[PDB]
């Protein structure tokens, strides 16, 4: 699961943000803080689920958990 | 001819590519930077 993100996915994600080199540690250790950034928004998207009584996390769950998380998204709702 | 020098003999006339490292890196990054696609696979990541 976690590994299905590696190798040119990591490099892709390098090169636009203009990185050069790549030493061999950051392909881990870029897991590990994506999986943390993954684990802090989904947890407030299913938060708002709970309290909405639904088994479904809508495009507005996953909007609003990055709106509480300082990360406001345009382009999926309101 | 010379073959007559006896002395002083007189001597004068007769004997694929490949790139850089960093090259294609920095040209990938000229690449993402103008598109806007996504770079994570869809799958995978569902």
């Amino acid at each position: 699961n976690i590994q299905g993100i590696t190798k040119p996915a990591i490099r892709r994600l390098a090169r636009r943000g203009g990185v050069k080199r790549i030493s061999g540690l950051i392909y881990e250790e870029t897991r590990g803080v994506l999986k943390v950034f993954l684990e802090n928004v989904i947890r407030d998207a299913v938060t708002y689920t709970e309290h909405a009584k639904r088994k479904t996390v809508t495009a507005m769950d996953v909007v609003y958990a990055l709106k509480r998380q300082g990360r406001t998204l345009y382009g999926f709702g309101g | 001819a010379r073959t007559m020098q006896t002395a002083r003999k007189s001597t004068g006339g007769k004997a694929p590519h490949r790139y850089r490292p960093g090259t294609v890196a920095l040209r990938e990054i000229r690449r993402y930077q103008k598109s806007t696609e996504l770079l994570i696979r869809k799958l995978p990541f569902q």
